[PDB]
């Protein structure tokens, strides 16, 4: 998983 | 002093420096702010072999994020943005651009590093725990209350990890967490215990  | 110090060793076998000429100064100081985090916390991420990328240049120029040039990230729709001009990326991995830790540096949170850590807590460390049902309350309640509704407002996970950045950058946004959402400050003390 990825976030800004 | 022996806690603070304790945090910046397990953070020395989870901080990765850029290969490279890179401002080192900044480098310490990102490091010394994520040694406010409770060391529970730095010494999981540690377990679980989470490294945390320090850049000197964007993040899609590493060839494990080269995957997302022209990926628009969430909750950067409408910008004419993409992941190439984002400076901090947290979740199963962190990456973050030496220099913008500070709001308005291409990003709005209080502080990149601390932000961006807080989605590898959340999801590595504590399965989640930003999507269960106990914090989507607290989040309907409370998750506009540090402005930015378009994207803190909408994605609980990016409230979780705002919320998580004020209560460990430093005093003062410590305590305008407390006022400003009371319940998920109380969250926030809970989950450390
Ligand atoms: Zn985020």
């Amino acid at each position: 998983e990825v976030n800004p | 002093s022996t806690t603070i110090q304790q945090n910046k060793d397990t953070l020395s076998q989870i901080v990765v420096f850029p290969t490279g000429n890179y401002d080192k100064n900044e480098a310490n100081a990102m490091v010394n702010r994520l040694a406010n985090i409770d060391g529970k916390y730095l010494n999981a991420l540690k377990q679980n072999n989470l490294k945390i990328k320090l850049l000197s240049g964007k993040l899609t120029d590493e060839k494990e994020y080269a995957y997302l040039k022209g990926v628009v990230p969430k909750g950067w729709e409408g910008t004419g943005k993409t992941w190439d001009d984002v400076p901090g990326l947290g979740g199963s991995t962190v990456a973050l651009r030496i220099g913008f830790s500070n709001k308005g540096k291409g990003h709005d949170a209080i502080n990149l590093e601390l932000h961006a850590t807080a989605h590898a807590i959340d999801h590595i460390v504590l399965n989640d725990i930003s999507k269960s049902a106990q914090f989507k309350q607290i989040f309907a309640k409370e998750g506009r209350s540090l402005g930015n509704v378009n994207f803190l407002g909408v994605y609980p996970e990016e409230f979780f990890a705002e919320s998580f950045a004020y209560y460990y950058l430093n005093q003062d946004t410590n305590s305008k967490l407390k006022s400003a959402c009371p319940q998920t400050y109380s969250f926030l003390q809970n989950l450390a215990k």
